[PDB]
């Protein structure tokens, strides 16, 4: 499903036919590194010191890498902004984790979860 | 007693602060250099007008990057507080992911546990990279407001200098526009003719909203600011959550003999324009008031603070409540009285003592003793304090030395003077009333006698706008907005050959007679294309000024025969409101924070536990007039206090061994209630009822 | 419940953040 | 002898007539207005919310104003730059003086 | 378990270095894209070189300010440590404001209490001011690196960085030259002919320095940096303390078909110039060695880290120790031995048993049994691998199967094999030392034999240099460093026709003979103005080299057949020293942290406090043959470990009841000494020297 | 004294400024 995926992004990011095909295919690109890079960040910091979706993530990455470069740029940038500016929030220390499901564990109660519902 | 990084960035954040305060001070001095400095001391320097300007260029230079620093993180934070107050009124409030959900308190949170570390950190860095690109729709952001603590004190310096630099007909009529105590600085305020009274003056047409930590935004309207599209960062609302993007709008934006040294005047130009403190008051309104509601114990201390200037009730009550108790135990003159529980010989003996008594005054204390009735103890006075209330306000006679002395005009709850053919005896009547006010208010307590918003705002020296109008009679001010409203249509005479009202009006039986002219010449002069302004200002101004003026002018008499001209300075209707009359309702959250709970009986029945949660469950299961009952049976009284200063004892209730014979019993003058434990909670609320009545 | 049912004394020991408004709860911690 | 230091400066500081006294003049004042602001800052951070010697510092900063603003400017620039990078040491916290002798004996082991 | 601020800003520079490190690792795959990614993957976009150079240009525009940031902090907390380095070799050691005091220590402050937090925040402040202006003379700056845990991560991932765009005669002979294990990355080393020896190479002077927390500048001289006066501010010598000017400085210096994909080779460019990892390590090289000494547990353990890569003596002792348990648990091999306390039969039954032993091995655990002596603990291995030592070291004859095996060549305490016309029976006998000390690497245990460092440097397979000859005779390598200066004379011929020495050399008694030649042709080539470097290195090789080269075969072959090679690479000749011999002399300190002091007697003398004191004491007061004394009545052992870890069961002084009747007894293999308590310090101290000479 | 007469057990609760050199033992804290 990963390289069905990355098939149609590159199919359609090659398309010099129809014209706004390009441009289209470029920012639906970059909103999926976008998700793809959150998710990579996520379970890199909650993994210690390669798992089967970090190798899946970095094989996303290396399809896709012109780009995938310039999105972990503004991810990076984005992460150290807080740090420089001295307004970091606190929080309690954690312990990592040694083995992969309890990561898997741990991030499965952060990405499902549900918007907030409008008023009735 | 530990090392902490925020303790010595807000220490560094502080000396900063007086530094720059300093530096204001030695640049507010160069227009009268030479009279201050180069007349007394003997060594100065000269001073030429170049060297102020230079001294301007390289002060308005040195403080850019932290003027930056400052902007930036405002404008994030006033993003994030705008953006979770528009999710706050678009979601459901049944959802726990809710902004107005009762898991989101930080004291609830640490009580449930009698989430982990990791799920904190990472909801905090998902909420930091979705904050980058704009991707943060119907999630709450994360944020903690009180570890921003270094940044406020620059804040305040910043705005000290600015403000340092700032200080060195029709419709557009002064009545139809709102004074200081209904407006936000910086903000436009609502259109008083477009908007209803329901989403205009909320507390006029729901009273109950006043509450000590009720906010000024859901008493008064949604003020709105008109600032979008301008190049400049200032003229632009903040919309974006992220540091890096405003401060990168903020650099963007940023870098996009001769005259006497009388003639010197600095102006504030930091990015190309010039700066008013009361647009970047208006632009961080939100995050202003979070910082004077967590940061005021020891950043609203600091010397010429914009916090407490901004200042809420519990800033101005308390500064009240010091004075009132400092000009008490100024003087050592008593005050002694005898009455008896009636009506007419009570009015009659209260009358009487009051004119003795200094027929500005120095009263120590106020003493009351019930005629063929013992008792000598505090309670006593609070029990003559809600007598002579519920006397004057009470709809009989008048007893003898015609009419009533208050009415209400179309709100139930509050009252104003009806002045009926003053003689002398009306006018000493409101003149006693005044220093009944002025005592109660002296000696900490409450006078449950309520009177509508004009009335206080005469006696505090305010003048009365339209506005007042919806606080005496709310449904003739909406009739008369929409005919404000149809004044303007496009029809013109068409709506007003219609009923052709005249300058004469027929008043109603308590304000005196009827067939009354506004304007000289009497009815003669119909309504015009254009003088409906003119005729609803001397409409109002008629009804709530000339009618009633001699009442008025007696009860600020008698309120300034004890008090001086230094204590209602910067006071308001709604403080004056919750000084003498309380919070009005009584609720039950309050209530459970005043009490004690006293233990003597030594029994053990599963560590009480079951009794306290069945008496609280009891009261907050009763109706509020046998509410009313129950606080009159604690402290004989029908009204509570604002905040716990008003009680000089604390209340207490105290448990004593279980027998199932007596009824509970009260010691007013220490605000102590003793009350027996028993088995059934339908056995308590049948014996609190029954006791309540008396 | 959760509620306390008594005075606490108020225990000392505050950060300013109990004096925060209902409306502005969810940013403010302890 | 306040005074008599402040006369002495800004007699050297006015005198155009031999070559190299002001600049050297203007260079004695930075350091001496340098030691004041010191002095004045760690005052004012152990005084609570005037005192002699605040307003002996006062009247120094007062008649040299046009040195003292451009001193003070790079005090508070220098006390700020460990806030603005996030870089600060930690401290523990303490409590501040309400009368003055106890900002003397702490500023005299300073 | 709290929330504090410093906890998120390393998680969140963690995060940083992870995406960094990604962002490297996906830049490094360029050149290689069409082999590596477009030849597998299904799925590829097509590169150019162009996108290349584009894609560069990207990333090294949006990694300045963070680069800017961390630069001016390493530069200024670097300023402040060389300052304080500096202020320490200047000032009085006898003051209390002096660095190297002992109320600096941390720990010892704490202990103290058992100054006031105004006065530090104060000294924080004023050090603050005080660094604005260059105005801080005399005053030890306040910091703390331990708060700075958060640049340590960025300036990790930047240097990873850096590293994968990087990575991706007569004078001048490789004989004067010192190796990796005596230089400084980014450092010039200093002149080997124009310093003297007692601040050049102070180890060689001082064997006694070596410890296992001892630094390296202070063990093979100061090192040297060329960077002065110049436009970059990579060029210039941080001096500075100021952060503001150290940032003022990094921006001013800031803002002073094609070819195929194969070709593209990336280039460091932030400032303008070319940059190599080299001299930003040499740059920072004290702030380097402090971030490896105090974040070493979490920021040392990321992948690729610079900390480990530049680690000390615990970086690599526990990795080797790691390893050497797991291939001794690896196999299931025993070995035994039967010994009897002589000299000659027992190194007899040595050389026989050693044979008969695989005459790599597998040895798993090694079992030693004295004869007509009890016995069968660990420590009993322990008293056989001094007594092997002893007897190998000792000089008496040769136990018939004849010179003795090893000799002093000037320094003391410090061995070199001795040929002495070598025949089948040394060789064996240099084999079997080699495999002692490899069972004695493997089994965790001490083997009381030195050699020099130049007979280590042959065994783990390194280059030997003039600097080697150091550690061989000192006195004659001063002398020849004396000859060599004055070889370069004005004068040149007058110095030389005065002695007029040859190419021959007379060697003493212990290495063979005399009269031989270095070069062919023999004596009959003396002296040239230009030969004297080629002398100095063909008579430091004939001695170092030419005279012992099947000794040192023998034992490197005796060595590798227990070691394989793969535990000997990454090692070095000092940690070689501590791992085998321990730390040499016995010191008070180590001692104290290694006791455990288990109480059993009962006995309440002022909760003991006394005794434990007088103990020490009388081991502080003791001389170093008797502390080797002492140390061998404990764990049958003369030296100690270097560390906790090679300690397999815990030292332990265990207390007995008084009785004043009879000498403390040891049980070696549990490396316990129970003690019976007495009375008086002097009793104590007789009963001790009694006790340990057995 | 001041030195302890015996091991600790190393008590955990490490921050590494123990493992300081004794010549930048000035520049830590705890």
């Amino acid at each position: 499903l990963l390289d069905t995926l990355l098939g149609t992004l590159v199919k359609e990011l090659q398309n010099k036919y129809t014209p706004g095909r390009r441009e289209e295919a470029i920012a639906v690109t970059m909103r999926f590194l976008r998700s793809v890079a959150r998710v990579f960040v996520i379970l890199s910091v909650e993994m210690a010191s390669i798992p089967q979706p970090i190798g899946k993530c970095k094989r996303v990455f290396q399809a896709l890498l012109p780009y995938a470069v310039e999105e972990l740029c503004n991810v990076a940038e984005s992460l150290i902004v807080p740090v420089r500016m001295g307004i970091a929030r606190p929080t309690a220390p954690f312990t990592l984790a040694s083995t992969s499901i309890d990561a898997m564990q741990g991030s499965e109660e952060l990405f499902s979860v549900e918007p907030l519902p409008p008023r009735p | 007693n530990a090392s902490s990084y925020l303790t010595s960035a807000s220490s560094l954040a502080r000396a900063y602060s007086i530094v720059i305060r300093q530096i204001s001070d030695l640049m507010g001095l160069i227009p009268k250099y030479n009279h201050l400095v180069y007349s007394q001391i003997p060594a100065a320097v000269k001073l030429t007008y170049q060297d102020a300007v230079n001294l301007q260029n390289y002060v308005e230079e040195k403080l850019i990057p932290t003027w930056n620093w400052m902007v930036s993180i405002m404008d994030s934070t006033e993003a994030q507080l705008r953006y979770g107050s528009a999710l706050a009124s678009a979601g459901d409030p049944g959802h726990p992911n809710h902004p107005l959900h009762a898991s989101q308190n930080s004291a609830r949170r640490e009580r449930m546990t009698a989430m982990s570390a990791r799920g904190d950190f990472l909801n905090y860095a998902l909420s930091l990279m979705r904050s980058h690109n704009d991707e943060h729709s119907d999630v709450l952001p994360v944020l903690d407001v009180c570890s921003l603590k270094h940044v406020a004190y620059v804040f305040q310096a910043l705005i000290y200098w600015i403000k340092a630099m700032n200080q060195q007909t029709g419709q557009n009529h002064p009545f139809f526009r709102r004074s200081d105590s209904m407006t936000f600085l910086g903000c436009i305020p609502p259109n008083p003719f477009e908007v209803p009274l329901a989403e205009a003056i909320p507390l006029a047409d729901q009273p109950h909203l006043l509450q000590p930590n009720a906010r000024k935004e859901d008493l008064f309207g949604r003020p709105s600011q008109g600032l979008y599209s301008d190049r400049n960062c200032l003229e632009v609302l903040p919309t974006k959550m992220s540091y890096a993007a405003n401060l990168k709008n903020v650099m963007n934006m940023q870098n996009r003999e001769g005259p006497p040294l009388t003639s010197f005047r600095p102006q504030c130009s930091f990015m190309g324009m010039v700066i008013s403190h009361d647009m970047l008051l208006g632009r961080w309104r939100l995050s202003l008031e979070l910082f004077g509601r967590v940061f005021m114990e020891d950043v609203g201390a600091e010397p010429g603070s914009i916090l407490t200037e901004l200042g809420g009730f519990e800033v101005k009550e308390s500064k009240f409540r010091r004075e009132m108790e400092k000009l008490r135990n100024q003087q050592s003159r008593d005050l002694s009285l005898e009455v008896d529980r009636d009506r007419d010989l009570l009015i009659q003996q209260t009358m009487r003592q009051l004119n003795n008594h200094f027929g500005p005054m120095a009263v120590h204390r106020v003493k009351v003793t019930f005629k063929d009735e013992p008792g000598e103890g505090s309670g006593v006075a609070r029990s003559f304090y809600t007598a002579i209330a519920q006397a004057f306000l009470s709809n009989e006679k008048l007893p003898n030395l015609n009419a009533p002395l208050f009415y209400q005009p179309g709100k139930r709850g509050f009252y104003t003077p009806r002045p009926g053919k003053n003689t002398e005896a009306r006018l000493n009547c409101f003149r006693n009333i005044g220093r009944i006010l002025g005592l109660c208010l002296l000696q900490n307590e409450l006078c449950p006698i309520t009177l509508n918003r004009h009335v206080i705002k005469v006696l505090l020296g305010r003048k009365v706008n339209w506005h007042d109008f919806a606080f005496f009679d709310p449904v003739m001010y909406e009739s008369l907005r929409q005919l404000i409203l149809a004044s303007q249509s496009s029809d013109a005479d068409a709506v007003f050959s219609a009923m052709d009202l005249a300058f004469a009006i027929d008043l109603c039986k308590e304000e005196g007679g009827g067939q009354v002219e506004l304007i000289p010449n009497g009815v003669n002069i119909p309504v015009t294309p254009q003088n409906v302004y003119e005729y609803v200002r001397k409409y109002a101004e008629h009804r709530m000024l000339v009618v009633a003026e001699q009442p008025l002018h007696a009860m600020r008499k008698g309120l300034l025969d004890v008090l001086p001209k230094n204590s209602l300075e910067d006071l308001t209707a709604e403080d004056f409101r919750l000084l003498v009359n309380g919070c009005g309702e009584v609720n039950v959250q309050m209530l459970i924070s005043f009490t004690s709970f006293n233990d003597e009986s030594g029994e053990n029945a599963e560590k009480l536990l079951q009794f306290k949660r069945w008496f609280w469950s009891i009261v907050e299961k009763m109706s509020m007039t046998e509410r009313q009952d129950l606080v009159y049976f604690w402290t004989s009284s029908p009204s509570l206090p604002a905040s716990e200063e008003g009680f000089q004892p604390m209340p207490s209730i105290t448990i004593r061994p279980p027998d199932d014979q007596h009824l509970p019993t009260a010691n007013t003058c220490i605000s102590r209630l003793y009350v027996p434990l028993y088995s059934s909670k339908q056995i308590l609320k049948q014996k609190l009822l029954l006791a309540i009545k008396t | 419940l959760d509620e306390p049912l008594e005075r606490t004394t108020n225990s000392s020991h505050a950060n300013g953040a109990a004096q925060a408004p209902r409306s502005m709860q969810w940013a403010v911690r302890n």
